[PDB]
């Protein structure tokens, strides 16, 4: 029973490693090709390529951790490797998830239309707001590293993954809830504007993007909530490596289907792949 | 265009006094401002400088850490706050405007003057001639010497010539080497190469008698030279 | 009756001038210069890129010192650049942002601009105050100004889209001579080096050689099949080049009164926005709207180089007085200096 | 660098800062190009919303509008229409009270047919692929008072419909909107206005908010 | 118009009474000018980087 579940999760981790590598390499490659071949790069595209580089680093980090755990369990059992892997993962993952929240903040400030004074103040300073958001939310990183290292020291003084996983999962929930609140506020703004353009201006959008974001948010979060639920109340290492690769691998696939440039590049890749074959 | 400055007077040693200059007639914000003081018997001496936008502020070594220069762009006012005054600060203080771009004429306009009385690696510009007897209708060649080569790598020789009539503020004649200033007659001319310079007047009336000064703008702190007086 | 007789007389005079220009056509410029040494390849590189404009550049003009250049853009700005150090000397805010031409005075004391407001505005650079203020607003044209060129500090020739070129007196503010012979909108201007006569390319596929003092057209050059957008004299002053929308450049001789050489390629199907000659006259530089400039051999009609590097349509280019540098402006809000 | 060179660099930096501030202020503004026929009537629109070309500035609900009128430009418009390539919207004013009239120049086309030809030229231009058009149907009172006597068969002979106000107005709007050959990257907003009505600025505000939302979505890459 | 047609006829006459030279002369003159200033032409013959103002 344990062996078949371990093999299934190993297969899932290999598939999502391939998917994450392909998707994030595609995003960063396309942006790099269009940068070197004399073409314009937008600020959304710069945030997207930063996210792609961060997610390549994260997916290679977790796959390298799995490869070390499989090939050298004696090296994997040492506490120095344990602390090093946990700290490097939490730094890279904090920066990656807060880049995703910065992209969501860019979308919300650029697109949404509210009449509040504070919203307009942040709306005409989108680059300053996203940069200040990246700088200020490093206190979350410092307190995360503090509690993770306290947990490592307490575990080696008294391997307490049942609380390390919970600490990391809580620290990923705050940017996720912030991005979800921004997404729902943008949906409310668009619905209010749509109702306004049906009662005053009767004569006159990317629904396929918001449908993909909704059907990714519903999945992702429920698995997150299942994950946490389980942990809170033997294959924990492989299961948590699978769960820790789901967002950087599949959200890049969501981000590809929803950017015009990346969709056009994917269509041209399919076109010349069918033409060459 | 007028720069009217007021303040100063009789102050005790060790005290403080603020000098203010009011500008009316030109764009104050686009002009850098200077303070140039002059002792009651001696020549000119640079004090401070504030750039346009107040981003660059320079001071002389004599007044560093004790003088403060500031500008009020909406009020068109330039300030010089003086702290810990000595008897060496007894001078007449001038406010000088200077704009800086390609082909500009810095040090073009000078203010009237404030009389301040206090109770009891620099380029040395040398003007050896002093109090030359001059008859009108002749040609006068005032010479200037520099301790460093004023010819920069961009082909510009930063040498400034000024004329101070008796009882008046000094007036710019030649801004860069062989560049006659606006409102200056064509009789004045300037030439030189490196460290040795000359200022040639073709024929001179009774208008151009006074003290002729030599200034460098190669690098701060903008040392002047002792003036060459021309008496009739 | 009388109109038919006048039309017959006009047709007879047109056939007479065609036969006269055929009789003086013994050889061709391509045949004569077929035994001269061709220049191999002109590989120019971008030295300075001038940044700061935010909308599309419509006009640039060099100064006579070959260092200061003025540029016009639809952001309501008129920036004067120091090309050696790549920094801005002046930023002139225009009253109307729809500028289509800019000029630099030979003395350097003034700049000009104009466009859809039908006003040639002259700006005084060297004032006692530190600002650049408006000296005059010449307003006598009906249509948009397309080009303006300074004769001296007091005279300026303007080309407008109301089928009219005009010569102005800046101090009085009135126009002294009205050059009225065209049929379409005049789009380009070029002053001769001796500053006594000028050519104007219009939208009737014609270029007319005007006389400044006399005020009458002297020669008409009809070779193009589309709208002429660019014109420029040879440095000799005895020839000029035209750039039209039919993807061809043509060299016209004043004395022979016809066309000597066509600068065309089958791979180019887009118009010419700006033309300029080299100091020697050997290279003709034409800015096209397929995003790059092409260097032509003026005596052999062969391409010598491509000034690729602009992301949008190259709208304006000019060669300095000493011939050291070529500055190209384009719709991507950048000016690039080539050497 | 010398001292004067450094001060020139500082002057250029100040000029760059002023240019950036002015560019941001201009980018937060709304530019409109106003087009129409000679007898269509545009002066009443400018009066309600407030040689060479005329710029009209007005502020409505924290938005700065810039309206450009190029109707006085009696030149070849193919040589300056690319100057308005970057514009938020085009306002095309069409009077629908001159379907029965004819041009004062010559009889070779109807007034509404001339307006339709101008609309087909502007809407399908190469410089206005993604530029939305706000359409005003002016003089609806005269249109209501003239459709009783003169039918719409005079202008459009293939009408074959009821000669009421609403059906004729809808047919005119449909015939104007059927000339949009793109129909996938631009939108046409239609309003029925009259002289004794102050609601047109609100319609322009709503349409330009829609265009601003679409432009922000395009800049975000979602279109 | 009568005057308009006469004006066109006048300009046609202006073209008629013009000493149109042989293309050969114009071609040779242009070739000579290009050859004369070919040396004093930095774009044709590139100057060294010591005397190049844009480096
Ligand atoms: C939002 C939620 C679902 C993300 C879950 C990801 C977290 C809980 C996962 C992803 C990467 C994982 C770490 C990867 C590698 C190791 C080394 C090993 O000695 C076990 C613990 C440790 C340190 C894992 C703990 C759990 C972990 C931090
Ligand atoms: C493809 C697409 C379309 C749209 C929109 F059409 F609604 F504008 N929005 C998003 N994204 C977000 C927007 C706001 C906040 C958060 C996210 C977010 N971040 N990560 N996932 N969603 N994406």
């Amino acid at each position: 029973m344990g062996g078949v579940i371990k093999s299934i999760f190993t297969f899932v981790l290999i598939v999502e490693f391939i998917i994450g590598n392909l998707g994030n390499s595609f995003i960063a490659l396309v942006n790099c090709i269009d940068w070197v071949k004399g073409r314009k790069i937008s600020s959304v595209d710069r945030i997207l390529t930063a996210l792609a580089i961060s997610r390549i680093s994260l997916v290679w980090l977790i796959f390298g951790s799995w490869c070390v755990s499989v090939f050298f369990p004696a090296l994997f059992a040492t506490e120095k490797m344990f602390r090093m892997l946990t700290n490097i993962w939490t730094v890279i993952n904090h920066f990656s998830v807060w880049l995703a929240t910065g992209l969501g903040t860019f979308y919300f400030l650029k697109i949404a239309n509210f009449s509040n004074s504070i919203f307009l103040y942040l709306k005409w300073r989108v680059k300053k707001v996203v940069l200040v958001l990246l700088l200020v939310t490093s206190v979350f990183l410092f307190l995360n590293i503090a509690l993770i290292n306290i947990h490592i020291n307490a575990s080696i003084n008294g391997r307490f993954s049942s609380l390390i996983v919970l600490t990391s999962t809580v620290f990923i929930f705050i940017p996720f809830t912030l991005s979800l609140a921004m997404f729902l506020l943008l949906i409310f703004s668009m619905w209010k504007h749509r109702k306004k353009m049906q009662h005053t201006v009767k004569i006159s959008r990317a629904h396929r993007g918001v449908k993909s974001v909704i059907t990714f948010f519903l999945l992702y979060a429920i698995f997150s909530l299942s994950f946490f639920i389980s942990v809170w109340t033997e294959n924990l290492i492989i299961l948590s490596q699978v769960m820790g690769m789901a967002y950087p691998s599949c959200h890049s696939c969501v981000l590809i289907l929803g950017n015009k440039k990346l969709r056009q590049a994917s269509l041209s890749v399919l076109l010349w792949l069918r033409y060459m074959f | 265009v007028q720069l009217v400055e007021s303040g100063g007077g009789l102050v005790q040693p060790g005290g403080s006094r603020k000098l203010s200059c009011s500008a009316s007639g030109f764009a104050f914000s686009s002009f850098g401002m200077h303070w140039v003081r002059q002792a009651p018997e001696k020549g000119l001496e640079w004090v401070a400088y504030i750039s346009s936008g107040s981003g660059t502020i320079y001071y002389a070594d004599t007044v560093k850490g004790r003088f403060t220069i500031s500008r009020d762009d909406p009020k068109n006012t330039l300030f010089l706050q003086m702290t810990s005054l000595r008897s060496e600060d007894t001078a007449m203080y001038y406010c000088v405007r200077s704009i800086y771009y390609y082909g500009s004429s810095p040090f073009d306009f000078w203010g009237q003057g404030t009389t301040l009385t206090v109770s009891s690696s620099d380029i040395v510009m040398t003007q050896a001639t002093s109090s030359v007897p001059v008859t009108p209708g002749e040609s006068v060649s005032i010479s200037c010497r520099s301790s460093k080569s004023l010819l920069h790598s961009n082909g510009n020789t930063y040498l400034y010539w000024f004329l101070q009539r008796p009882g008046q503020s000094p007036q710019l004649l030649i801004y860069r080497m062989s560049n006659l200033a606006s409102g200056v007659p064509d009789r004045f001319s300037g030439s030189g190469s490196g460290t040795a310079f000359t200022l040639t007047i073709s024929r001179l009336e009774a208008e151009d008698v006074g003290v002729y000064y030599c200034m460098q703008h190669l690098e701060y702190p903008l040392t002047f030279g002792a003036g060459t007086k021309l008496e009739l | 009756s009388e109109l038919d007789q006048l039309r017959q007389e006009a047709e007879q005079l047109k056939n007479q001038i065609r036969d006269a220009r055929k009789a003086c056509a013994d050889a061709t410029l391509s045949q004569i210069t077929n035994n001269i040494d061709p220049v191999g390849r002109i590989q120019m590189r971008t030295r300075r890129t001038l940044r700061g404009h935010l909308a599309k550049i419509y006009a640039m003009h060099w100064g006579t010192d070959s260092r200061l250049l003025v540029s016009a853009s639809q952001d309501g700005k008129l920036i004067i650049w120091d090309s050696y150090t790549t920094n801005k000397v002046h930023a002139i805010p225009l009253r109307s942002s729809w500028v289509m031409t800019c000029a630099y005075a030979p003395s350097g004391n003034y700049v000009a601009c104009g466009g859809l407001d039908n006003i040639c505005s002259i700006y005084n650079l060297k004032t006692r105050e530190g600002n650049v203020r408006v000296s005059r607003e010449l307003a006598g044209h009906t249509g948009y100004l397309s080009c303006c060129r300074f004769l001296d500090d007091n005279q300026i020739v303007t080309s407008s889209g109301d089928t009219t070129c005009a010569l102005w007196d800046i101090e009085t503010g009135q126009q002294t001579t009205t050059f009225t012979g065209h049929t379409g909108d005049v789009m380009s201007l070029s002053l001769a080096p001796d500053t006594r006569l000028f050519v104007s390319g219009a939208c009737d596929a014609s270029a007319k050689l005007w006389d400044v003092r006399e005020g009458m057209c002297r020669q008409t050059f009809t070779g193009h099949e589309s709208d002429i957008n660019a014109i420029c004299f040879f440095p000799n002053g005895n020839a000029f080049a035209t750039g039209s929308d039919d993807a061809t450049c043509r060299l016209f001789d004043l004395r022979a009164d016809q066309e000597l050489m066509t600068y065309s390629h089958d791979n180019i199907i887009c118009g010419i926005t700006s033309v300029s000659f080299s100091k020697s006259g050997r290279l003709l530089l034409a800015g096209y709207d397929d995003f790059n400039c092409n260097v032509w051999d003026a005596l052999k009609a062969d391409r010598a180089g491509v000034l690729a590097g602009h992301d949008n349509r190259v709208s304006c280019l000019g060669v300095t007085d000493d011939g050291m540098a070529v500055a190209t402006g384009s719709w991507d809000s950048f000016l690039k200096i080539w050497n | 660098l010398s001292a004067e060179d450094k001060a020139a660099v500082e002057r250029s930096k100040m000029i760059d800062r002023n240019l950036r501030e002015d560019g941001e202020k201009a980018a937060r503004e709304v530019k409109l190009l106003l087009l129409g026929a000679g007898e269509s009537g545009k002066n009443t629109i400018v009066k309600q919303m407030k040689t060479g070309i005329v710029e009209t500035h007005f502020t409505f609900k924290d938005l700065h509008f810039k309206m450009f009128d190029v109707g006085a430009q009696r030149s070849e418009r193919k040589k300056w229409i690319h100057c308005f390539e970057g514009v938020t919207a085009i306002i095309f004013c069409v009077a629908l009270s001159d379907y029965d009239l004819v041009l004062a120049e010559d009889e070779e086309m109807n007034r509404m047919h001339a307006s339709m030809k101008l609309f087909d030229s502007i809407c399908n231009n190469k410089w206005f692929t993604d530029t939305s058009i706000i359409l005003f149907l002016n003089k609806k009172d005269l249109f209501e008072e003239k459709i009783k006597k003169s039918p719409l068969t005079i202008c459009y002979p293939e009408y074959a419909g009821s000669n009421t106000y609403e059906e004729a107005a809808a047919y005119i709007q449909c015939q104007f909107e059927d000339l949009n050959k793109r129909k996938d990257t631009k939108e046409i907003y239609t309003h029925f206005t009259c002289s004794t009505d102050t609601k047109n600025v609100q319609f322009v505000f709503d349409a330009v908010t829609d265009v601003i939302i679409k432009n922000n979505l395009k800049d975000c890459g979602l279109f | 118009s009568i005057a308009q047609a006469r004006k066109l006829v006048e300009q046609l006459k202006m073209e008629a009474n013009i000493d149109r030279i042989k293309v050969s002369k114009a071609a040779a003159d242009l070739m000579a000018y290009c050859e004369a200033h070919a040396k004093e032409d930095p774009l044709l013959t590139p100057v060294p980087a010591s005397e190049n103002p844009f480096r």
